[PDB]
């Protein structure tokens, strides 16, 4: 935020499958082949993938 | 500044080469006009910020 004119990059929100529970990007995207962390409030996971 | 009739000496008789003036008007000054000029851009994403 100096004087400079653009000294920034691209920007990005925070998705719906980001919010939740990200467990694991696959790059710029959360990864849809891995179960999310268990919550240590309750041990509930609330992104479960099974085979 | 004209001022065409300095004191100096007094002294006429209606005639004989009379003082014959030498232009005194037109001495015109002059000068120029400068430009002074700032912007205040805006930058591209610092933007729209409260």
């Amino acid at each position: 935020v100096a004087g400079l004119n653009d000294t920034h990059a691209a920007r990005k929100t925070g998705a719906f499958q980001f919010l939740c529970a990200h467990g694991g990007l696959a790059g710029g995207v959360v990864d849809k082949t891995k179960n999310g962390p268990a919550d240590p409030d309750t041990g509930a996971v609330t992104v479960k993938v099974a085979q | 500044d004209a001022l065409a009739s300095v004191d100096g000496n007094n002294a006429h008789v209606e005639g004989s080469r009379a003082e014959d003036g030498e232009m005194k008007p037109t001495v015109i000054k002059s000068n120029v006009t400068q430009i002074l000029r700032k912007v205040v851009r805006v930058s591209d994403t610092a933007n729209t910020t409260a």
